[PDB]
């Protein structure tokens, strides 16, 4: 209930019953209670794969190995054609149970046999903790794809290019820079308009 | 088509001699009534034989697929070195250890005694926990557990599950007989079994078996 | 350190599966509870196995010391001819019979059939009198007699005597396994086991076992 801009409203179906509910849905996508049931696991799985991708994207660029946007380009691995067909069967098999175990139980688990908890670890109020970590990680992944972009160096290399350095080389002193200033100025003045929508009711 | 009952496909079918031994009449998969010597008259020993035959059948099916796959894969588009299952066990000694897939970016096992010790530890663990149960739920059934080893959930409907039992047993018997064939081909001709397949498909009747019949001649 | 009790050093230690088979719970030396096949469920057959294992253990310990001693003695300061235990059995055929210690002032057995007949006579006598008793007091115990075979008198204190039982059984198991090792070294490399010892101590890793792994290759 700390809203996404300090003094805000709550859209009329984002009450405090969801986990990460900071009351942000301006385009009215999830107006159903049937797509919320689905967008929640879209949120969790889209975030979850990215959480598992950030570790790899950092280690491959800390240890050595060639940069990720050209990872599979050159490949000492085996038979580019058919190992994707290996990457179809096991996955579709696994998807059968992911969607099936999504259907038969309520909106939480996925693995083949049960809601997967071989430990006695947290199945508690801290699912908001990992969906929070996930929605941090998704934003972290786009940044790396924008580093395979404009600068062309990896994460940790540009981390050295600016992050021991002053604010002389950052967004606004770079190729895609005049648009970000406009978007910052526009997004910042936007809750000042949303307040004007609901001040005059 | 009635294995679970008196009308099972008996060991001679139409020469069935419908006076079958009374210590097995259906109710278990694979009961084909072929007891000419009768070494499983005792019921607990019979249970031991069911468990033992299941273990043998699953191990032999695993071995049989392991004998069909790598040679075909190295024949189609990959290279292993000696994909034939003879010197695949000696691929660790030759030049650079056992490289999996024939690739120096995979297992690359240098010392076979490390594989040895780790294999003993892991196999003792899994066989002990196979007998007495343990992880993923304590073992309550020695024949077919029903716990988290079927992550798909095919064991809901009972008669299809029983048909799966019978298919499993028949596949296992075929696998055991076929691996015996693999071993005999390893002894007599000592060449690739799939090399044998290709050679017999190229030579259907001129080199059948009895060119390789005067090899182990005593004198 | 509690072999005579439920707290014995079990076959897996802290992987003990403390649900041990109930037909042995201490009270006898060497009971380590490792019954994976269970060929000694019957109690009288179990007694036969205790007696049989004791006989095997003592015979194998005698053979193992007989395999360590003569080679070392002939390597240190004496000569036997072939002190390695292979042709020590054929030392009677070579040139002058089997001279004990490598000395023509000792046994000097010329004809092996005389050793043969006297050995059968003596061994039948001693094994029959071992089963049913006889001299030096009639045998009242088949496992451990307690009569005049202990001329020093170490069997007074009971718990140290039981510890001696357990040491005897463990030493016998080790002797049996080691003699199996001797036999396998006799098969594979066919050289002196203590020659093997010296060669492996001189060559710890370059000639370990698997230079001698492509010898019995079928083709
Ligand atoms: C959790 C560790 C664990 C692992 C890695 C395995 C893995 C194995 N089990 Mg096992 N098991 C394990 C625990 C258990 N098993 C069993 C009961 C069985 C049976 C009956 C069989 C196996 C078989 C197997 C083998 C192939 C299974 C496919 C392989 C050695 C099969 C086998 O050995 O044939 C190849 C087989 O028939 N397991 C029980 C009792 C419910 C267990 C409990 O911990
Ligand atoms: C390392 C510890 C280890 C332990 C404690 C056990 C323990 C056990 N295993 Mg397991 N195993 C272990 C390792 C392994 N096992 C197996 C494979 C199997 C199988 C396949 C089976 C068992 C079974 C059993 C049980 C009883 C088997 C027995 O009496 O053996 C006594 C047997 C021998 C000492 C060797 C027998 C050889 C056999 C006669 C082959 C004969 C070959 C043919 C005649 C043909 C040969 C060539 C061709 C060309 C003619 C017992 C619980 C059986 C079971 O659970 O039944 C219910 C069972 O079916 N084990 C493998 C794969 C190599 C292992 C690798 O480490
Ligand atoms: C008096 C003649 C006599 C001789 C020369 C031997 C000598 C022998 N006994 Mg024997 N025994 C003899 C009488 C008897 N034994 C036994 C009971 C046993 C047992 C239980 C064992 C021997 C064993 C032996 C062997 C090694 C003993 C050390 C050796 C063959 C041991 C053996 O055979 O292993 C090498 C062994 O375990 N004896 C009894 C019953 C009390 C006897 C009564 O006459
Ligand atoms: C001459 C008459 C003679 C008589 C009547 C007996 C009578 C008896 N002996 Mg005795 N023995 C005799 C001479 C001798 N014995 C022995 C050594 C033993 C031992 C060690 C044991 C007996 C035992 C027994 C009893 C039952 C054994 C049996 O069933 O044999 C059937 C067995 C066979 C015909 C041969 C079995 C060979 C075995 C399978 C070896 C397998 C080898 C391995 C697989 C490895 C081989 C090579 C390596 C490299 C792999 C029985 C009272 C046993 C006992 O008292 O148990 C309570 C006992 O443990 N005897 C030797 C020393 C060579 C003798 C020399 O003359
Ligand atoms: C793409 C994955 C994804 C999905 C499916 C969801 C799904 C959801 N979020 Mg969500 N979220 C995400 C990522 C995602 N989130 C990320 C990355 C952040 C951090 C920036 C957030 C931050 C966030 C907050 C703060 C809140 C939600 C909420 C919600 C729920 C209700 C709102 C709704 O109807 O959304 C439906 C949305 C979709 C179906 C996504 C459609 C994707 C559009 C069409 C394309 C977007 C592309 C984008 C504009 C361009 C790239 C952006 C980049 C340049 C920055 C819904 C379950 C609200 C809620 O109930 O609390 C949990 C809420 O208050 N989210
Ligand atoms: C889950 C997402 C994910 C994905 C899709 C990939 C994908 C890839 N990784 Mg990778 N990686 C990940 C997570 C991931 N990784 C994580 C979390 C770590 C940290 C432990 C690493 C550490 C890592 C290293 C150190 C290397 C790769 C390499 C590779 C590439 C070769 C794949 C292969 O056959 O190697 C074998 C992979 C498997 C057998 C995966 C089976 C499970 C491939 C593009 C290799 C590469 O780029 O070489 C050119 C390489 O050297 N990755
Ligand atoms: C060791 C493997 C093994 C074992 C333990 C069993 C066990 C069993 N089988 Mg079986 N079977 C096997 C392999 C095995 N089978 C194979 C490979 C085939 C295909 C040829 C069959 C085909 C078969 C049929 C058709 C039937 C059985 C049946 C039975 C049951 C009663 C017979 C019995 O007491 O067998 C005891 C078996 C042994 C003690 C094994 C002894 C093995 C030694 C080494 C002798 C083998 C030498 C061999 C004959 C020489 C040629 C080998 C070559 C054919 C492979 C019992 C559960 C009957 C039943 O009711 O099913 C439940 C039945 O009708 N079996
Ligand atoms: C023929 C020799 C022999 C015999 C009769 C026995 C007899 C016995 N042992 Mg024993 N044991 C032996 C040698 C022998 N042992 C050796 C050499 C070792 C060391 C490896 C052990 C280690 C051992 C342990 C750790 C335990 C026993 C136990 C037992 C008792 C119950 C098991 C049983 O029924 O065995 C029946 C045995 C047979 C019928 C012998 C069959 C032999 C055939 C040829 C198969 C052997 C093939 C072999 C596995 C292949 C590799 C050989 C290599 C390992 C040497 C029983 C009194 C258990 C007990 O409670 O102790 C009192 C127990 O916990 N034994
Ligand atoms: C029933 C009856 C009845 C009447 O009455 C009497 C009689 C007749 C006696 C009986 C019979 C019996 C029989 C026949 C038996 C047989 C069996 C078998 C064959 C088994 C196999 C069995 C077999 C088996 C297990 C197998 C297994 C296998 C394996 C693991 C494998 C492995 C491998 C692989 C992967 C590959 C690589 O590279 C190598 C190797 C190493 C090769
Ligand atoms: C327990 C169990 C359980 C489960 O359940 C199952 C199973 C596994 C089957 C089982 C097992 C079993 C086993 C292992 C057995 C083994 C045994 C042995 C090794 C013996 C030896 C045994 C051995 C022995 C006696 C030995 C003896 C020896 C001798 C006399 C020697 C002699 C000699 C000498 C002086 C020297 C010279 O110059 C020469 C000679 C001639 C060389």
């Amino acid at each position: 209930r700390p809203m996404w801009y300090p003094g805000a409203t709550a859209p009329a179906h984002l009450d405090g019953s969801m986990l990460g509910d900071y009351g942000f849905d301006p385009l009215r996508l999830g107006v159903n209670k049937d797509n919320l049931k689905w967008f929640r696991e879209a949120e969790l799985t889209n975030g979850r794969w990215a959480m598992a991708a950030v570790v790899g994207i950092l280690f491959t660029d800390a240890v050595g190995l060639p940069k990720f946007w050209t990872a599979g380009a050159e490949k000492y691995a085996l038979d580019n054609q058919t190992l994707a067909l290996i990457e179809v069967a096991v996955f579709a098999v696994l998807e059968g149970k992911r969607y099936e175990i999504y259907k038969k139980t309520g909106e939480t688990g996925f693995l083949s046999f049960a809601p997967f908890d071989p430990m006695g670890m947290k199945s508690e109020e801290m699912k908001l903790k990992e969906l929070k970590n996930g929605r941090l990680a998704m934003l972290a992944f786009l940044g790396f794809c924008s580093q395979a972009a404009v600068y062309g160096k990896g994460p940790i290399e540009t981390l050295q290019l600016h992050l021991a350095d002053p604010g002389h080389n950052n967004i606004y002193t770079s190729s895609v820079g005049p648009e970000t200033a406009v978007t910052v100025a526009v997004l910042c003045v936007l809750p000042m308009i949303i307040e004007a929508t609901k001040t005059l009711n | 088509i009635e294995f679970y009952g008196p009308n099972r496909a008996k060991w001679l079918g139409p020469y069935s001699e419908n006076a079958t031994p009374a210590y097995l009449t259906g109710e278990f998969p694979g009961d084909y009534g072929w007891d000419t010597a009768g070494l499983s008259a005792d019921p607990e020993t019979f249970k031991r034989y069911r468990e033992l035959e299941l273990i043998h059948a699953r191990w032999a099916m695993l071995g049989a697929l392991g004998c069909i796959t790598p040679e075909l894969l190295a024949k189609s588009g990959t290279q292993f070195g000696e994909a034939v299952w003879f010197k695949a066990g000696a691929q660790i000694f030759s030049e650079g250890g056992l490289d999996y897939l024939g690739n120096p970016s995979l297992v690359h096992a240098q010392n076979i005694v490390a594989t040895l010790a780790v294999q003993v530890i892991l196999m003792g663990l899994v066989e002990g926990y196979r007998v007495n149960g343990g992880p993923a739920g304590e073992g309550l059934d020695p024949l077919y557990p029903g716990e988290s080893f079927d992550p798909l959930g095919l064991a809901d409907d009972p008669d299809t599950f029983a048909e799966l039992k019978v298919k499993e047993i028949k596949n296992g018997r075929l696998a055991m007989f076929s691996m015996f064939g693999f071993f005999v081909q390893a002894i007599v001709t000592g060449k690739g079994p799939i090399q044998n397949l290709d050679d017999h498909l190229s030579n259907p009747t001129v080199n059948n078996a009895f060119a390789f019949a005067t090899k182990f001649t005593p004198s």
